[PDB]
């Protein structure tokens, strides 16, 4: 739909200088989406614009320590 | 509201008795019948290794360092799980 | 940076930089006003062997004393306050860097396109090559596209730091466990030194941040190089 | 007279140009003549000599106006300790020096800054006003 | 009668004053203090590169 | 007879003079760390070692002289010497628990002083910000024993403020009301009144790092769900209100100067004086975010800090006016203590007028955590809180003692604490504008020049402070004893002689109601 | 002789004190005029100047070629 | 029980110029020393606990 | 205010005595610290 | 009773000024020393 | 001799020997946490509990056996007891603030979402109810003892004031229940650290204002209020009113809208 | 619902308590607990302050609502003035004995 | 509030009042120089006569030097007094301070 993607744009719900939920929502929208396509074995291209949104805002550190929880099934957010 | 009970004139320990007697201590008992009553032990969940519990940044002053001062071994998992 | 015997703001690098030493001319003229106004009074009423002891009515002067300061609480508050709204706007960025601060020494993370990430640490005083400035220098910049909105996002992996750059107005908390925002804009190339902001353990005073500002497609392929 | 510790709670002379009339006489306690000058005073004042009006006053008040109003060369004193003290001062600091500061950074050594001078205005520091403005970058040298 | 003010006064007024000087201008100019100053107008730049 | 008389007071004047030599003692330990952190400071290079050391330093400085100089000078010394004499009063109301409040303290500083013995000490700023105040990067027991220190003041100085208000409020003559008691009287009210409601807010936070440092808590650790930030709103809900109760008794000590050295019997304007303590008693519980203007809170927020904050200077401003407004016309006696008292004025309203700057959320972006805010602090604080106490030691030290100072000596004193405090701070200005951070060891090259300045500034303020050890000692040593004293019948705290008897008011004044 | 004119006798201090604060205020519109003009005004002239005809890209170049940079030489 | 507040009132206001907390009689200095002992004692232990805290240990 | 001349007068040199070592109370026990400061830390 | 007057009401003796000014000294100066032994002592553990 | 109302208070070691033992439990809960003995804390939580008992007596003896409580002196102690219920009240604010700030924007640790995942509160209409019912009861009874005690009833007064302090008990032995039954813990994050801490300040309030209640129980079988002269029950019954509404904002904010 | 067994401040009060209630009862002030009403204050008729000593402060409001209480010790003897508004006091000596 | 003129005849007439005494000419004088002002010739005028009945010389003198002190800097205030006095200074035999040497420091 919209390739050129730059940077994660402007996101009205999260308007102020704390942005650490619009990482968190991101990383999880984009997770129960790969979830959704590939139970109905849909095709997960269609979540790649919250893993890009994620991508660029959430620290490594936070990323990497929350698929480690996901892994190990200690992640405290719902997917 | 104005309660729904009805008395006044004049002050004392004559009412006050009246309502120890006639409504809050009957309502301990009633509380004290609906506890003793959902009392009685409750399922332990699944333990989960969630990493925002069972923290532990410095040892406890107490016993092994590990449990918590009001340790219940029954539903009081370790940060390693419940007890043998 | 800073110069020897400087008085003032560093010279403004950003729009809104410019804006704050305006600003700020606008509230020291009147904080010069009224100090010296204060030490006049004060010479004036210390000056006379003329006395008057008895009681002085004190209702009309006091309105004076209310009002005139309200006005000029309100002179200095109504741009004071466009100039925050104003920076608050909505802008655009092009690009999103993420800094974590840690004991002691900064990391910076450019991951919008591609896995870029490395850590910036204070050049130590022995190693520096001539020219190279004590306590300031680092051996990893934060190269970035000069006239470009540049959403910068701060973090900490230890304890509280925060990371200023004075010539562009900036000065954002590193806090662990929150994400927070700031917008960069340079109006020109160049070099743009800052120091951490929040005490934060043996070496506060020794983890300093450069920002090299060059043209786009300089730092294009300073980035592909840098993976 | 003489003025005691234990009389704190009674009215008590003080010579104040903003009091002028205080609340006692300087001297109560008078001699045979002093009594015959206050007997004297009941009389016409014409008849008194300067002496004996100068002697009613000196009875009357401590000093004059223009004696507690003097001014005094104290600030002399003042400023010129205070100089003193502060002059003082730079002899803890130059033992300071001496003793206990060693050696500061080897940027500071003379041809260090030459060099960093040259690059903050090769970098342009400070170019709108502070720095980098005032060399004069066509001429190669600073502006006047 | 002089106090001490009238007999001492001019001396530790002209004395005082003397000395914090003396003593200042020694410590600011003779014992290897580095005020670092600007260099603009001052220091030549020299090559770094 | 020595110890029942100095250690199981029940006497409002001897426990008074107990609080002004305690903190004499702090002032000098307070002295003696800004020393520290002036010499490290005073060449570029490391002097001590790195921030540890020198944070330590810095921190301990700050606690030393809020809480065992300032506090205990101003509410415990003049507080429990003038305030019974000044309302006719026999002694406190709770005699007996305000010795209690005294000697908390002894016990307060030694936990402070062992905080600083054990391990590296707490190098955390007087602000204890969590996490480097946690214990992952202050392990050991030196921010322990600093909490604690700080729980046992802020026990002594919440048991006073009971006292005070109870005293002031119940122990009058029937006829005064609250509008005819003196100015002083209602400075240490509504400074009793902002202690009794801020200091349990801080010991509510201090606990909490307490048991998140030794019992797993995480109110302030993001790992289990906590915020530092939470950590600073506590703190600085407390810490605004605490600034306001340092200045606040000085101001009612300025006031009874002023009034004094200018021969007049009131001070100007006295209802619109008492509105003014009570305006700002009551905003500065309503600013504590101006703290935190860098941390990331939201812009409607940060604005409406900034403005609540700038609104302070309307009744400050009136307080300022009202004191110019004393002097003039009055019959103006050049003591060492109106010396005191109107550099209090200048260098207090400098100081107010920084602290509008850094109001400005925007520009405080820029000044934050820099010597801008070290200036603006020091210019209330060692030129405002020092010099009120200073006016007030030497105005009412003969009451106290029975004997007089040498006025030359405290003249001379004067003006040499005046040009080394301002040598030392006003220089500050220009490092903060210029980018210096605060809390540093050491600094870029180019702000050299202004820290030198500053550091030789501050040896002339040691000068000063060995000079006033020395006129105290000349005044003990000479045994001058005072006769009369100029003005009793609108200053009462006089009237029964210096030093007055163990026992005053035995029999109460007479005041009709008419 | 001559007889001495009676002077004002009343409200002295009132008088000075009057004519004081109304210079006093002068001097402010006096300094405020200096202020604005030594220091605010210059200083809007001075960037406006600096960037009328700036040209950021020969600054980067001249930057460039002076070997400050870590990601241009 | 019997209201025995009256000999308490003679025990302490007899004019015997003891303060109140020794009024009661011997068992009031008793318990007064144990205090006094502890508190001061404690001190002393609190004191030697710094030292020991002051410095490493192997 | 007025007081009695002094009960026990302190000279001049009496003074300078009483300044001299209040100073040196102050001065020598931090002077030696500072001044054995390279050898506390290169210990 | 107590002792009242000047140079009775204080927990020091002013009655002879140099034994005063031994305490006075050791009183001020030992606050003062206090933070530059404790700066040796933390230069000397490590 | 006075001719004023108010007390000078004779000497006392009391003072000297409570702030000792604030330093004596402080430096003992250091030496606690650090240094693995709990002997410093004993001495000290000894001689605070001697420091007290002592200083309450001799208030006791100043007022009930020498007189010194006069209308004013009385008043005053008013004053005193109410501003310190207000001290303690923003003491518990502060907990109630970091229970808010951290309920009302759960971070991601907890799973974004409140009670945080992995977290089973209790009931609120269980033991929780009971306990709320219990504490209002105690409210009811301790105004019928404050009224028999001012119309001249000894015997109503010790039965209701009884009554009122075995409610108390009660409450604490409930709680202590609670608190072994709780499949959280205080390390349990923010949710088990404000949990615990604010209902464990609040249970240490309701051990207190018991020991003062019992405090005026044995005052009152010794004869030493008058129908009009009572003061500790009065200040004993305010704080106890105090811990009950805490008790009820803990209840409404922690236990069931934080539930 | 019955009994009495609660002792009154009449028979139990005891030391100052007791003597300010007694006092109270008669409608007298030994212990200064009430403000004194003025008199108009003239040499005629000055406002009595009594004294259990040879002196006693007074302060005086001069006008109602003054915030500015001026105080002065009055003396055994002659009636004395206020020295702001001049209103007059007289000592009135006795010992709380007579 | 009251004019000038109805100012000055109050305090004219407070110090004409025959019987005055002591306290209330000490209370007078030192109230009167609180205010903003010198004061008129024809009050000092009957300040020293009420001085003249209560047989009080020096009062009469310290009244001259607090007149010249009230005026200040403006040193043609007090010769300008004395010059409207010296009827009065005359016929009560009142010596100025200057006569007395009384100005001397
Ligand atoms: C006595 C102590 C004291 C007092 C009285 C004040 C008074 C004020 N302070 Fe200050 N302050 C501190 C002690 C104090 N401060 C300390 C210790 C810190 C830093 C804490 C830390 O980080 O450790 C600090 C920090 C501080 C900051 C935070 C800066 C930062 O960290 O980035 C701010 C910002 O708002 C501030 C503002 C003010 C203001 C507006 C006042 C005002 O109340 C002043 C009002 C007074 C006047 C304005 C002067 C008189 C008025 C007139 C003559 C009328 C005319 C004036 C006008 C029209 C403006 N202060
Ligand atoms: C029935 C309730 C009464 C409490 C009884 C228990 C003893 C503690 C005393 C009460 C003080 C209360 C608050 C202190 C904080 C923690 C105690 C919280 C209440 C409590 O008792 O919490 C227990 C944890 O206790 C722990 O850690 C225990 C740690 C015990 C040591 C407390 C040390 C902290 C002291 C700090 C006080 C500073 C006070 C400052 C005053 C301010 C001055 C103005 C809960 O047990 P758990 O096993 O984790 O979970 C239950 C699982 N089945
Ligand atoms: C357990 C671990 C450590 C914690 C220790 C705390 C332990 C428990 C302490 C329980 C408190 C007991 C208080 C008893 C006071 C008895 C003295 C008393 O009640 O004294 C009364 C005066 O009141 C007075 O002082 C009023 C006295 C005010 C008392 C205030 C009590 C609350 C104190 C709480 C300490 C809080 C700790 C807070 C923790 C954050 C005496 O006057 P009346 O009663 O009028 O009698 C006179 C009549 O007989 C004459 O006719
Ligand atoms: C009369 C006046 C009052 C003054 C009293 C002074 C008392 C001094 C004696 C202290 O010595 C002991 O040493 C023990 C070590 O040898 C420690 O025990 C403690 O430490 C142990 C480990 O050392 C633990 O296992 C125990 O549980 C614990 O309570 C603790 O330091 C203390 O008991
Ligand atoms: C921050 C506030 C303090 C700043 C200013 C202090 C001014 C110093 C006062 C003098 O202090 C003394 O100075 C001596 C040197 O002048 C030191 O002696 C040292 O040096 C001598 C000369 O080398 C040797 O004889 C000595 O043994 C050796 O201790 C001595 O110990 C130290 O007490
Ligand atoms: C013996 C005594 C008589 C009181 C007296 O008048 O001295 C009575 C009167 C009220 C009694 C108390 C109250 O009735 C309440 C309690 C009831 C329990 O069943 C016994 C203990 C209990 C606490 C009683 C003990 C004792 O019998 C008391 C204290
Ligand atoms: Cu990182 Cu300071
Ligand atoms: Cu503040
Ligand atoms: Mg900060
Ligand atoms: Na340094
Ligand atoms: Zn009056």
């Amino acid at each position: 739909k919209i390739k050129n993607y730059q940077t994660a744009p402007f996101d009205s719900r999260f308007p102020n200088q704390n942005q650490t939920r619009n990482c968190w929502q991101n990383y999880l929208d984009f997770h129960r989406c790969e979830k959704a396509m590939t139970a109905k074995g849909g095709d997960v291209s269609v979540c790649e614009w919250y893993r890009r949104v994620y991508k660029s805002l959430c620290p490594i550190s936070w990323v990497s320590t929350w698929d480690d929880r996901r892994a190990e099934g200690t992640f405290p957010g719902k997917i | 509201a104005s309660a729904a009970k009805g008395d006044h004139g004049g002050t004392g320990a004559r009412t006050w008795r009246f309502l120890t007697f006639g409504l809050a201590l009957p309502s301990v008992a009633l509380c004290t019948l609906n506890s003793w009553l959902h009392s009685g032990h409750r399922e332990r969940p699944a333990f989960i290794p969630y990493h925002h519990l069972r923290i532990r940044t410095k040892p406890f002053s107490w016993g092994d360092g590990n449990h918590t001062f009001f340790h219940n071994p029954r539903v009081n998992p370790l940060p390693t799980g419940y007890e043998k | 940076m800073a110069y020897p015997m400087q008085l003032g703001f560093q010279d403004a690098t950003s729009p809104i930089m410019e804006e704050l030493l305006h600003f700020h001319d606008h509230t020291l003229m009147i904080v010069f006003l009224i100090s010296s106004l204060v030490l006049y009074i004060i010479s004036l009423m210390l000056t006379t062997k003329l006395t008057h002891t008895s009681t002085m009515d004190a209702q009309e002067v006091e309105t004076i004393w209310t009002i005139l300061p309200a006005i000029i609480l309100i002179l200095i508050a109504l741009p004071s306050l466009r100039i925050l709204y104003m920076m608050d706007e909505i802008n655009n960025p092009s690009l999103t860097v993420k800094t974590m601060g840690h004991q002691w020494y900064w990391s910076y993370e450019y991951t919008d396109y591609e896995d870029l990430s490395f850590d910036s640490y204070m050049i130590p005083t022995s190693e520096l090559k001539p020219g190279e400035l004590r306590l300031l220098e680092v051996d990893n910049r934060v190269v970035l596209p000069m006239e470009m909105t540049i959403r910068m996002l701060v973090s900490s992996e230890d304890v509280l730091h925060s990371w200023a750059v004075p010539s562009l107005g900036l000065k954002t908390d590193a806090i662990p466990g929150r994400l927070n925002q700031t917008t960069l804009m340079s109006s020109r190339p160049g070099l743009y030194y800052g120091q951490c902001s929040e005490i934060c353990g043996s070496n506060h005073s020794f983890m300093p941040i450069v920002l090299e500002l060059v043209p786009l497609k300089y730092f294009e392929k300073w980035s592909a190089s840098m993976l | 007279s003489v003025v005691k510790s234990e009389d704190y709670a009674l009215p008590s002379y003080v010579d104040r140009r903003d009091y002028p009339l205080p609340d006692v006489a300087h001297v109560k306690n008078l001699s045979a003549s002093q009594k015959a000058l206050k007997e004297k005073e009941k009389a016409s004042w014409s008849s008194l000599s300067i002496d004996e009006k100068v002697e009613l006053y000196r009875l009357k008040f401590k000093e004059s106006f223009a004696e507690m109003n003097r001014s005094t060369n104290e600030w002399k004193t003042v400023v010129g300790a205070a100089m003193f003290f502060i002059g003082f001062t730079a002899l803890l600091l130059i033992w300071e020096k001496h003793y206990v500061y060693g050696p500061i950074p080897h940027t500071f050594e003379e041809e260090w800054v030459a060099k960093q001078t040259k690059r903050m205005l090769d970098m342009k520091v400070a170019p709108i006003q502070g720095f980098s403005a005032k060399w004069d970058y066509d001429k190669n040298e600073w502006k006047k | 009668a002089p106090d001490f003010h009238d007999k001492y006064g001019n001396a530790v007024l002209a004395s005082g004053a003397t000395f914090c000087v003396a003593v200042w201008v020694y410590m600011a100019t003779q014992i290897g203090i580095e005020w670092n100053p600007s260099p603009v107008g001052r220091v030549t730049p020299k090559e770094w590169r | 007879m020595f110890i029942n008389r100095w250690l199981f007071s029940t006497n409002h004047k001897d426990i008074g003079t107990l609080y002004l030599l305690f903190g004499a003692w702090a002032g000098m330990v307070g002295t003696a760390l800004s020393l520290l952190i002036r010499a490290e400071l005073g060449q570029p290079g490391t002097l001590l070692g790195d921030d540890q050391i020198y944070n330590v330093v810095v921190t301990a400085h700050a606690f030393v002289m809020i809480f065992f100089m300032v506090m205990p000078i101003m509410i415990g010394g003049f507080g429990n010497w003038l305030v019974p004499l000044m309302i006719g009063a026999p002694d406190m109301a709770f005699p007996r628990m305000n010795n209690m409040s005294f000697w908390l303290l002894p016990p307060s500083f030694l936990l402070l002083l062992a905080s600083s013995m054990v391990e590296a000490g707490a190098g955390t700023g007087w602000t204890v910000y969590p996490p480097l105040a946690g214990n992952l990067a202050h392990a050991g027991a030196s921010v322990d024993l600093t909490i604690f220190s700080l729980h046992l003041a802020g026990v002594s100085s919440i048991l006073g403020a009971i006292n005070f208000i109870t005293t002031i409020i119940n122990m009058k003559p029937p006829a005064m009301s609250q509008y005819q008691t003196p100015l002083f009287v209602w400075s240490v009210m509504i400074t009793a009144v902002l202690l009794l409601l801020s200091l349990p807010v801080l010991a509510a936070g201090i606990t909490m790092l307490l048991t998140d440092r030794n019992l797993n808590t995480t109110f302030f650790d993001p790992a289990g769900g906590g915020d530092p930030i939470l950590y600073q709103h506590l703190f600085w809900f407390f810490g605004h209100p605490e600034v306001y109760i340092l200045i606040l008794p000085g101001f009612g000590m300025i006031s009874h100067i002023v009034t004094y050295y200018s021969g007049k019997k009131e001070p100007f304007g006295y209802m619109g004086m008492v509105w003014a303590m009570m305006s700002i008693g009551f905003l500065g519980f309503i600013v504590w975010a101006h703290h935190m203007f860098t941390v990331g809170m939201d812009v409607d927020t940060r604005a409406y800090f900034t403005s609540a904050t700038m609104i302070i200077a309307i009744p400050t401003g009136v307080k300022v006016f009202s004191w110019l407004a004393t002097l003039h016309g009055g019959n103006i006696k050049w003591s060492p203590a109106m010396m005191w008292a109107l550099g209090f004025i200048f260098l207090f309203t400098v100081g107010g007028l920084t602290g509008i700057v850094l109001a400005n959320s925007s520009l405080d972006i820029v000044l934050h955590d820099t010597y801008y805010v070290v200036a603006h602090f020091h210019y209330v604080l060692s030129m405002g809180a020092v010099f009120a106490i200073m006016g007030g030691f030497v105005h009412w030290f003969p009451l106290f003692s029975g004997y007089t100072l040498n006025d030359t000596w405290a003249k001379i004193h004067f003006a040499i604490m005046f040009v080394g405090v301002n040598m030392t701070f006003f220089p500050q200005h220009f490092l903060g504008l210029s980018g210096m951070p605060r809390r540093y060891s050491d600094y870029p090259d180019a702000y050299t020049m202004w820290n030198t300045i500053s550091s030789m500034g501050s040896f002339i303020s040691l000068t000063a402070v060995m000079l006033m050890v020395f006129i105290i000692w000349e005044a003990f040593a000479s045994k001058r004893e005072v006769l009369t004293v100029d003005l009793t019948t609108t200053n009462l705290e006089w009237l029964n002689g210096c030093p007055p008897p163990y026992h005053t008011f035995e029999e109460p004044t007479y005041v009709n109601l008419k | 002789s001559t007889a001495l004119a009676k002077p004002q006798m009343r409200g002295l201090l009132a008088r000075r004190l009057r004519f004081h604060i109304v210079g006093a205020f002068m001097v402010s519109l006096g300094f405020a005029t200096f202020y604005k003009f030594a220091v605010a005004e210059k200083r809007k002239k001075a960037y406006a100047d600096f960037y009328r005809n700036y040209d950021s890209m020969k600054d980067f170049e001249e930057m460039r070629k002076a070997g400050i940079f870590q990601s241009a030489k | 029980f019997e209201n025995r507040v009256a000999e308490k009132q003679k025990l302490f206001q007899e004019d015997n110029g003891l303060p109140v907390h020794l009024k009661g009689g011997a068992t009031d200095n008793i318990l007064y020393r144990v205090t006094m002992t502890l508190c001061l004692g404690g001190t002393l232990y609190s004191l030697y606990c710094l030292g020991w805290a002051s410095f490493p240990h192997k | 205010i007025t007081a009695k001349p002094a009960k026990t007068p302190t000279s001049p040199k009496e003074q300078a005595i009483g300044l001299s070592v209040t100073f040196l109370s102050f001065l020598l026990p931090a002077g030696w610290v500072l001044y054995h400061l390279d050898n506390y830390k290169k210990s | 009773h107590y002792e009242e007057g000047p140079g009775k009401n204080i927990p020091f003796s002013v009655e002879n000024k140099w034994r005063l000014l031994a305490m006075m000294t050791l009183f001020f100066g030992s606050g003062f020393a206090a933070p530059f032994f404790i700066v040796r002592h933390q230069l000397l553990k490590k | 001799h006075q001719t004023h109302a108010y007390h000078m208070v004779n000497p006392s070691p009391w003072p000297l020997t409570g702030a000792l033992s604030a330093l004596l439990m402080t430096s003992g809960l250091t030496m606690w946490f650090h240094f693995n003995s709990m002997t410093l804390l004993m001495i000290g939580l000894t001689t605070n509990m001697l420091t007290m008992y002592q200083w309450w007596r001799d208030v006791i003896r100043e007022s009930t056996f020498q007189g010194h409580h006069t209308p004013a002196v009385q008043k005053g102690l008013r004053y005193g007891m109410i501003l310190f219920i207000i001290s303690e009240v923003l003491f518990f604010t502060g907990f109630f603030w970091a229970f808010y700030h951290s309920s009302l924007a759960p971070t991601p640790e907890l799973g974004g979402c409140w009670p945080p995942t992995g977290i089973h509160p209790l009931n609120p209409l269980e033991v929780p109810l009971l306990n709320t019912s219990v504490l209002l009861a105690s409210g009811v009874s301790i105004t019928w003892a404050h009224h028999s005690l001012m119309e001249g009833d000894r015997k109503h007064m010790l039965q209701a004031l009884f009554i009122t302090i075995t409610l108390g008990v009660y409450f604490t032995l409930l709680q202590a229940s609670e608190y072994y039954e709780a499949p959280f813990t205080i390390s349990d994050g923010v949710y088990g650290s404000t949990f615990f801490v604010a209902t464990g300040f609040h249970g240490l309030h309701v051990i207190i204002g018991s020991t003062f209640l019992i405090v005026c129980f044995f005052r009152q079988l010794k004869f030493h209020f008058t129908s009009n002269h009572h003061f500790g029950f009065e200040a004993a019954a305010w704080y106890w009113h105090f811990v009950d509404v805490v008790w009820l904002f803990l209840y409404v904010s922690i236990y069931w809208w934080g539930s | 619902a019955s009994g009495g067994g609660v002792p009154t401040d009449e028979e139990q009060a005891t030391g100052l308590e007791r003597e300010v209630m007694l006092a109270a009862r008669k409608g007298q002030d030994p212990y200064n607990i009430l403000a004194p009403k003025a008199t108009s204050g003239t040499k005629e008729d000055p406002n009595l302050v009594p004294s259990i000593t040879n002196k006693r402060i007074v302060g005086c409001i001069c006008e109602e609502d003054n915030s500015t209480v001026i105080w002065f010790w009055l003396h055994k003897g002659e009636a004395q003035r206020c020295p702001s508004c001049g209103t007059h006091y007289k000592l009135v000596p006795h010992q709380l004995a007579h | 509030h009251e004019t000038d003129e109805e100012f000055d005849a109050r305090w004219v007439t407070y110090f004409n009042k025959p019987d005055i005494d002591a306290w209330e000419l000490r209370k007078g004088m030192n109230t009167l120089v609180g205010y903003d002002l010198v004061p008129e010739p024809k009050i000092i005028d009957a300040a020293l006569r009420a001085c003249r009945r209560l047989n009080d010389f020096a009062s009469a003198v310290r009244i001259l030097e607090v007149v010249k002190d009230k005026a200040g800097p403006h040193k043609e205030i007090y010769p300008y007094v004395i010059q409207e006095l010296r009827p009065t200074l005359n016929e009560l035999g009142i010596s100025t301070p200057e006569e007395l040497g009384l100005d001397k420091v």
